[PDB]
DNA sequence: ATGCCTATAGGGCGAATTGGGTACCGCTGA
DNA sequence: TCAGCGGTACCCAATTCGCCCTATAGGCAT
C-alpha cells in the first residue's frame, strides 16, 4: 500500500466486489489530504466494521494505518454506522459503503519522501480508475480532485453503446480510430477495439491495454501477439494502440487465437 | 346576471395600473398591465359599472368607449396619500402584508379609487379588509423572500457561491450566465414552451461536451452589439466578434445531426453571417490593440489608400539608417546617431567632445548634459512626411472604423436574434451537459397542483456537502395539499422544504431536475419565508396564495410566547387546509401542530427521523410518516461547540420541565 | 506558581500563526501575530517548556534560543487535517463557535499542536473541550455578524441606506465617508485617542458650519494621490488638487481661533503648500478637459516651447479666414469655403455650379457629390505646419504632465499625511455638525464594565422614523451585568438592544453619544446573535467560550429551537452561565418568559420589559423600558397590525383560548 | 553494467480575477 | 435650461494563480 493509487486501487475494488454499480472516487491535494471512495454497493453491520479493521485484510492494511473513516448502511433496513482511525458512532448514507480516508502516511517520514510529488500522483489514480473502467463497463464511476470533478464514466446499458465511455477513457484522438474485435473459437471468446495502424499516430501510441476476465495482467506474450499483426498487415512496424478483452474456462494456442482475431478486424 | 363593479387607473411615463371594488361583496385588487392591449383586456374583462380616471390621463382612446365614466382631480392619484389614507384604512403601519407595497403605478388607481370609494359609499367598508396584486405574467410571481432564500443567484451573505446560479452556471460565456439567471428570476409556466426546453435538453445531453468549447469562443456577444449600436464599439470587442463569427459554421454543422425540431429551429435563428465574417477578416488585423485611438487595427489588403498612408511611415529606419551612415561617414565622429523623441521628433546626437566638430548644415534643436541634439532639412523634411502620414492613415482608420457600422447595423436585429439565440444555446447546452453530470430527469407536467417526486434531492446542497444527499419521496396534489415537517435542526426540515422550491423552479425552466422522477402540477406563485418583519411576509402569502400556489412557510413561531405563534401556525394551517387549499409546505419545531392532520382534512405529518446513539446523534435525513420524538437543540447545542456544562444544565433544566409534560 | 506549558507556531507568506496547551489546566488558545517583535513578545510571555516548529520554518531566529525545541514536519500543519481532527476531537461540524474558524494561520500550529497533544499525552484529555483566538491585538474585537446585523456600514440587503454610515455619512468629501467608515470598523478603545477626538468635535460644534463648505470643495484628494503615485493621474484630478490648495490658507485661519490642541495639532498635519499651489495655478488651465489625451491641460505663461507650438496652431483660422476672403473675392465664387477634414486636410469647396469656374492654380483633391473641392500649395504647405505642431505641443503637453509627477512627489508623503487629516477633518466636522444638531453627549470612559444611559436613543431608527424615538435609559455595571428584556413583538427589544450596541461603538470612535448623558466602562469584546438554530446556536457558543467580564453580550431570541423545552433549557444554562461563571455584560431580548424566574435565581440578573398597550385587535407599543415582565402574548394583536387575516386573527383567539384554558 | 522506461521540476501557457480606465448617468446648484 | 462635472457602475486587460508539458535527469529489474 505504498503508492496513493494502491489505496485507490484496493479500495475502489473493495466497492466492485460488494456487487456496485456506482463509484464515487474522489481526493484533494493530489490524494495527499482526501482519498474518499463511496458505493451504492452491499453495506457492513456494525459488529463486521469494529474486527475488519484492529476485504478485511485491505481495510486493516490502510485502517490503524491511517485516519480511516469507515462507515456504511446495510440495504436492509438499519441506521448507517461509522468507525474512524477504532469507534463507532452512527452517521446518515445511503445504501452501500464510503471510505474517506485521508494519507496513509502518519508516523512513517521515509514514506513522505516516497511520495513523488503530486498531481502526478492523481494522474496515477487516474490510471487505476481509467484501467478499472475499461475491466467494469457496468459500474459508473464518478473522478474528482481537489473537489472539481474531473472525469465522468457512466455505466453503458448491457451491449448499449460502449464508445462515449471507452472515449472518456481514451480520449476523442482513439475514439475515431478505434476498430472493434469479435473472435470465438470454442471455449475462448475475444472482444474490443483496435486503433487503424495506417492513421495510428504518436498521441494513440499511448494506449496499450489487455484485460483477461476483469484482471489487467502486464504479459509480454501478448506485445509479440499484436506486434506480429500490426507487422504482418502493413510494413511498417510503430507503436500500437488497442483495448482488448478475453474470455477463457478458468497459453500457446491463446497467442495464436489472438493474433488470428486482430489481422481479420484491420483489413 | 351581471354585478355592480367599480374601477380606477392611471398612467406615468412607465407605463399603466389599474384597481377595481364590488360593494355587494367587498374584494379589492390590484394590476400594473405595462402594454396598451393587456390594458383594454382588462377593462374589457371586470367591465366596470363605474370607471375613474386622472384629468390628464394621455391615452384617452381606452376610456373614451366606456360606460359610467368619471374625470377626477391628479393629487387624488398621488401615492403619499394613497399609501397614508390605504394603511389606516386596513390598520396596517404598511401594505408589504398585501403584497402590492412596491407597485406604486397600481396603487395611484387603488388610492384615488378609496378616496373615491370613502366619498362615494361614506358609511364603514370593513368588507374592504385587504388587497392584493396580481402580476399573472407565464413568468412566476415570486417575492424577493423566495430568492432570498433560496438564493438562486444570491446567498443569505450576499455572496453568487453556494447558490443555484453557480451550480447551473458553469455557461462558458457570460451572456449565457446571464440568461440562465433570468429564466431563473422569470420561469417559464407555459408548458408548451417548458416542452420546447426539455425536448432540446435531452437532444442536447449526448452532443453537450462537443459543443460547449465552441461556445467559449464566442465570448459576450451580447453587449458587444450594445457597444456597435452605440457606436462605440472597441476593436477588442470586433475581434471577438469575428472570432464567434468562424464558429458558426462549426455549430450548423454538429447541431444538423441532432434530432430536435427546437434544436434545428434555434440552429436557424442563429443563421450564418459569413458575410460579415468576411468583412471582419479581411478589414482588421488577427489582434489588435485596446483603442482605434493607438491605430493598427486595420490590416493591409482591405483599403488600398491606408496602406499607401502606411508606406509613408514604413520608409523611416532606412531612411534614418542611411542619414546615420552617410553623415557618420563624412564628418568623422562615430558617436553620431540618429534617433525619434516623441516631445521634439526625430533628432542627430553627438557626443559633448565631438558636439562643436559638426559641419554648418546642422540647427541647434536641444541641449543635453552629455551631447548636443541637431536638425537639419533633409530630416525636418522627412519628420513632415512621417507625422503627417500617421495622423492621416490614423484618421482613415478612424472613419473606416465608424464606416464598419453602417455595415453591421443592417443586420443588428438579425445579430441580437443569432446573440440571444448563442446565448440560449450555451444556456441549454450547459442545463444539458449539467443533467448529464448530475443525473436530472425530465418532469411532466399534470392538470392539477401536486408535485410527485423519487428519490429527489437538493440541486445546491447535495453538490456543496461533502457527503452524499440522503434523497427524498413526495407527493403533494389537492388530496394531500400540506405537509407538516416537524424535526431537529439538521434534521432537513429546511433542506426538503427548499429542495423542493428549487426543483418546481427548476422544472419550470424547462431544465431537467434534481430528481430520479417528477410529476409536477400548475405552481403559479412561489412564497417564501426566513427570518431577517415576520408577520409581514406571512400575511402577503395568506392573502396571495392560491389553490395552484406553492407556500414554504419556514418556522412561523418566532414569536412572542409559546401561545400566539402556535395559536397563529395552527390558524395558518387550516386556513391554507380549510379555505385555501394551497399546496402546502410549513415546516416548522411545533410538534403541537401534529394534532392537525387528525383536525383538517389534506394536512399529513411527516417528519425527518434522527437517532441518538451515545452522547452524539445520526439524524437518517429521510422524510417519514408521523412527527419529531423529542427536542434536538440539546443535541445539536454540542456540535455548534457550545460547553457541555450549560448542555448538561440544559439537561438538568429539561428534566425539571419535562416531568410536567 | 510556575506552569508547564505546551505550545506550537507555522507561518505562510502573509503573517505567524500560534497555539498553547496547559496541561494542568486544559486551556488550548491560538492566535494570529502578523509581525516579528509581537510573535517574539507572545513565545516571551506564554514561555513553553516544549515548542513546536514545522522543517521549512523560515525566521528560525525566534526559536533557536528557546528551551525543549521540538522539529515537526510540514504535512502536521495542514489545515485539512487540523480542521478534520480538531473537529472531531470537539465532537463539532466546524469550529465557528470557537469564533477561530477563519482564523487558519493559527489553526496550522493547532493542528499541529493536538496531533502532537493526543501523541505526547495519549491520556485523559476531557478537560480540553474548546479553543478560543486571543487576538494579539485587543484594541477592538468586533464580529463579521455585528457589522452585518447592527447595519453599522452595511445594511441586510448590502447597501448602505439606514445604516449608523447613512446617518453619520453627511460627510462632504467621499475620503472623508471612508475614513467615517473604517474607525467604525476599527473603534479606538484607548481612552486618551477617544478623549482627543471627544475634546476636537466639542471645538468645532460651533464652527462646523463655516468649514463644511470649504472641505466640499477638496473632492477625493486621497484617490487623487493614488493616480499620482501610479503616474496614471488625470487633468480634472488635478484640478480638483488645486481647487483643495487653494482652502488651505481658509482652513488654516478658521482652525487657529478653535480652543483645541488636538485641533491646532491637526492644523499643522493640515499644512499649506501654497508652492504647489502657485506651480498647478501656474501650469493648468481653471478647468482642463477630460483626458491630457488630446491635449488643452497646460495654460499660456508656464512653458514658452508650449506657446511656441500652440502658436503655429493658432495662427490658423485667420490664414484660412483671409485666403477664404482672397480667393472668394479673385474667383468672384462666394460659395467658396476654406474647412478642414480629419481624412483629407484643409480644402477649398466651391458649390456644384461654380465649380468649374474656379482657377487653374487650383489642385483636385476630393470629387463630392453637391461640390468640387480642391488643394493648393500655400494650404498644402500650411496643412504641414498645423498637423505637425499640435502633435509636438501635444507631446510637449504628455511630457510635461509627467514631469509635474516629479515635481509634487518629493511632498508625496507630506500630501497623503495632509490628505488623511482632511479627510480626518471632515469626519470629525461632519460628527460635530451631527452632534450640535441631535444635541449628541459626550460620553466619559470609567474603570470596571457598564454603561449608563440617561434618557439614550436608537442613532439611526431615530433618524427614519416619523415619531421621536422613545429615548429609554440603561444601567449596565458588574453589580447588574445581565437584563431579561420580555415584552411584545415591535416591543423596541431588539432595538434597546441595538440601540445600545451602537452607543457603545459610537461611544468608542470618540465621536458624541446619541443619549442625553452617558458614562461607558471597558467593552474589549461586542458579540451578536443573528436571527436565522445551525447559524443561531454556532454564534452563541462562541459567544460564551470568547465573552469576558468585559465583553459586551447582545443575545436576540436565544430560542429559536426544536421546542419551547430545548430553546428555554439552553437560553436558561446560557443566563446562569453569563451571571455565574463569566459574570460577562449579557443583553437577553428573548420572549421565554419563564426565563423572569432567573432575577430570583441569580445574582446579577435584573427583570426588565418593554410597556406595550392593546385595545381590541389593534395595538399601540410605549417603546419604554420598565423594571418588570411581560403581560402575556402580543403576536395575536400585531398580527392584524402586519395585515393579516381576521379569519386567521379571530382562530388565533379560538385556539389561543384552547390553549390558555390549560396554562 | 545497462538501457529502455519513468517520474520530475522548472518553464511556458492558459484560465480566473480584481484593479484600472471608460462610457455613461443623473444632477446640481447657477 | 444647462454645461460641465463629479460620481458610478461596469467592461476590460494586464496580472496573478494554477495547470500542463517536455527536456532532464534518474532508476531498477535484468
Ligand atoms: N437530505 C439531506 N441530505 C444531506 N444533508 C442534509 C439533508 N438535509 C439536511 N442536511 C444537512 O443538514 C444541515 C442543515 O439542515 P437544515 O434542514 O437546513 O436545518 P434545520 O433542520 O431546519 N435547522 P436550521 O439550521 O435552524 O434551519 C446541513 O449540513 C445540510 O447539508
Ligand atoms: N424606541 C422606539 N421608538 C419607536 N419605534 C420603535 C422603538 N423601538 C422599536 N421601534 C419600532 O419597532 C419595530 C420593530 O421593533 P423590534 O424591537 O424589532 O421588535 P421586537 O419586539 O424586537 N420583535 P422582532 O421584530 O422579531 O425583532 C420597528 O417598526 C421599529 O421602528
Amino acid at each position: 500500500v505504498e503508492r496513493p493509487a494502491s489505496v485507490v486501487k484496493e479500495l475502489v475494488e473493495n466497492s466492485l466486489d460488494a456487487g456496485a454499480t456506482r463509484i464515487d472516487i474522489d481526493i484533494e491535494r493530489g490524494g495527499a489530504k482526501l482519498i474518499r471512495i463511496r458505493d451504492n454497493g452491499s453495506g457492513i453491520k456494525k459488529d463486521e466494521l469494529a474486527l475488519a479493521l484492529a476485504r478485511g485484510e485491505a481495510l486493516a492494511s490502510i485502517s490503524s494505518v491511517s485516519r480511516l473513516t469507515l462507515t456504511s448502511r446495510t440495504a436492509e433496513q438499519q441506521e448507517a454506522w461509522q468507525a474512524y482511525a477504532v469507534t463507532v458512532k452512527p452517521a446518515a448514507h445511503p445504501v452501500g459503503t464510503t471510505l474517506e480516508v485521508l494519507d496513509l502516511f502518519y508516523n512513517t517520514p521515509a514514506r513522505r519522501k516516497f511520495l513523488r510529488t503530486e498531481k502526478t500522483e492523481f494522474n496515477h489514480i487516474d490510471e487505476i480508475i481509467r484501467r478499472i473502467a475499461l475491466a467494469r463497463f457496468d459500474v459508473t464511476i464518478n473522478l474528482s480532485h481537489n473537489g472539481k470533478i474531473v472525469r465522468q464514466y457512466r455505466a453503458v446499458p448491457e451491449g448499449g453503446q460502449k464508445e462515449r465511455r471507452l472515449g472518456a477513457i481514451l480520449g476523442t484522438a482513439f475514439l475515431e480510430q478505434a476498430l472493434a474485435i469479435e473472435w470465438q473459437h470454442g471455449d475462448l471468446t475475444l472482444r474490443g477495439w483496435v486503433a487503424d495502424p495506417n492513421h495510428t499516430t504518436p498521441a494513440l501510441a499511448e494506449i496499450q491495454y489487455f484485460y483477461v476476465n476483469g484482471r489487467m495482467m502486464r504479459d509480454r506474450l501478448i506485445n509479440h501477439a499484436i506486434r506480429q499483426a500490426y507487422e504482418d498487415k502493413l510494413g511498417a512496424d510503430q507503436q500500437p494502440a488497442f483495448v482488448l478483452y478475453l474470455e477463457i474456462d478458468p497459453s500457446r494456442l491463446v497467442h495464436d487465437f489472438i493474433y488470428q482475431g486482430v489481422l481479420s478486424v484491420l483489413q | 346576471r351581471q354585478d355592480n363593479l367599480l374601477a380606477a387607473i392611471w398612467q406615468d411615463s412607465k407605463g399603466f395600473g389599474y384597481a377595481t371594488l364590488d360593494i355587494s361583496s367587498g374584494r379589492f385588487r390590484l394590476s400594473e398591465p405595462a402594454d396598451r392591449e393587456t390594458m383594454a383586456a382588462e377593462l374589457q374583462r371586470t367591465n366596470p359599472a363605474e370607471l375613474l380616471y386622472a384629468e390628464d390621463f394621455a391615452e384617452m382612446s381606452l376610456i373614451e368607449g366606456r360606460r359610467g365614466l368619471r374625470r377626477r382631480p391628479l393629487w387624488e392619484f398621488e401615492i403619499d396619500t394613497a399609501r397614508q389614507q390605504l394603511n389606516l384604512q386596513f390598520g396596517t403601519r404598511d401594505l408589504v402584508g398585501f403584497g402590492v407595497e412596491n407597485a406604486p403605478r397600481g396603487l395611484s388607481a387603488a388610492g384615488a379609487l378609496l378616496q373615491y370609494a370613502k366619498c362615494t359609499q361614506r358609511t364603514t367598508l370593513p368588507h374592504i379588509r385587504s388587497i392584493t396584486m396580481e402580476r399573472e405574467q407565464d413568468s412566476i410571481i415570486m417575492d424577493a423572500a423566495t430568492r432570498r432564500n433560496l438564493e438562486i443567484t444570491q446567498n443569505l451573505a450576499g455572496g453568487a457561491e453556494n447558490t443555484l446560479a453557480s451550480v447551473l452556471d458553469s455557461t462558458v460565456t457570460p451572456m449565457g450566465s446571464r440568461m440562465l439567471k433570468r429564466w431563473l428570476h422569470m420561469p417559464v409556466r407555459d408548458t408548451r414552451v417548458l416542452l420546447e426546453r426539455q425536448q432540446t435538453i435531452g437532444a442536447l445531453q449526448d452532443f453537450t461536451a462537443g459543443l460547449q468549447p465552441v461556445l467559449r469562443q464566442v465570448g459576450d456577444l451580447e453587449r458587444i452589439l450594445a457597444r456597435l449600436a452605440l457606436r462605440t464599439a472597441r476593436p477588442r470587442d470586433l475581434a471577438r466578434m469575428r472570432h464567434a463569427f468562424q464558429q458558426l459554421p462549426e455549430l450548423r454543422a454538429q447541431l444538423e445531426t441532432v434530432d430536435s425540431a427546437p434544436v434545428q429551429a434555434l440552429r436557424e435563428k442563429m443563421g450564418e453571417f459569413a458575410e460579415l465574417r468576411d468583412l471582419l477578416e479581411r478589414a482588421i488585423i488577427d489582434t489588435p490593440p485596446v483603442l482605434v485611438r493607438d491605430g493598427g487595427v486595420i490590416a493591409s489588403g482591405y483599403n488600398e489608400e491606408l496602406d499607401e498612408w502606411r508606406a509613408l511611415a514604413d520608409g523611416a529606419t532606412d531612411y534614418l539608417e542611411r542619414l546615420e551612415v552617410r553623415e557618420r561617414e563624412r564628418t568623422g565622429l562615430d558617436t553620431l546617431k540618429v534617433g525619434f523623441n516623441a516631445v521634439h521628433g526625430y533628432y542627430i546626437q553627438i557626443s559633448r567632445g565631438q558636439s562643436h566638430l559638426a559641419p554648418i548644415n546642422y540647427m541647434r534643436r536641444q541641449t543635453l548634459k552629455n551631447a548636443e541634439r541637431y536638425i537639419i532639412p533633409e530630416l525636418k523634411e522627412y519628420e513632415d512626411k512621417v507625422l503627417t502620414s500617421k495622423g492621416k492613415a490614423l484618421a482613415l482608420e478612424k472613419q473606416l472604423y465608424e464606416e464598419l457600422f453602417d455595415l453591421l447595423l443592417p443586420h443588428l436585429e438579425a445579430l441580437q436574434q443569432s446573440a440571444s439565440a448563442l446565448a440560449e444555446l450555451d444556456v441549454l447546452v450547459n442545463l444539458a451537459e449539467r443533467a448529464y453530470t448530475l443525473n436530472y430527469t425530465s418532469p411532466t407536467f399534470i392538470d392539477k397542483p401536486g408535485i410527485r417526486i423519487t428519490e429527489g434531492r437538493h440541486p445546491v446542497v447535495e453538490q456543496v456537502l461533502n457527503e452524499p444527499f440522503i434523497a427524498n419521496p413526495l407527493n403533494l396534489s389537492p388530496q394531500r395539499r400540506m405537509l407538516i415537517i416537524t424535526g431537529p435542526n439538521m434534521g432537513g426540515k429546511s433542506t426538503y422544504m427548499r429542495q423542493t422550491a428549487l426543483i418546481a423552479l427548476m422544472a419550470y425552466i424547462g431544465s431537467y431536475v434534481p430528481a430520479q422522477k417528477v410529476e409536477i402540477g400548475p405552481i403559479d406563485r412561489i412564497f417564501t419565508r426566513v427570518g431577517a418583519v415576520e408577520m409581514t411576509e406571512t400575511a402577503n402569502i395568506l392573502h396571495n396564495a392560491t389553490e395552484y400556489s406553492l407556500v414554504l412557510m419556514d418556522e412561523i413561531g418566532r414569536g412572542t410566547s409559546t401561545y400566539d405563534g402556535l395559536s397563529l401556525a395552527w390558524a395558518v394551517a387550516e386556513n391554507l387546509a380549510n379555505k385555501i387549499k394551497a399546496l402546502t409546505l410549513f415546516a416548522t419545531h411545533y410538534f403541537e401542530l401534529t394534532q392537525l392532520p387528525e383536525k383538517m382534512e389534506g394536512v399529513a405529518n411527516v417528519h425527518l427521523d434522527a437517532l441518538e446513539h451515545g452522547d452524539t446523534i445520526a439524524f437518517m435525513h429521510s422524510v417519514q410518516d408521523g412527527a419529531a420524538s423529542k427536542s434536538y437543540g440539546l443535541a445539536v447545542a454540542a456540535l455548534a461547540g457550545v460547553p457541555k456544562e450549560v448542555i448538561k444544565r440544559a439537561r438538568q433544566k429539561l428534566r425539571e420541565l419535562e416531568s410536567i409534560s
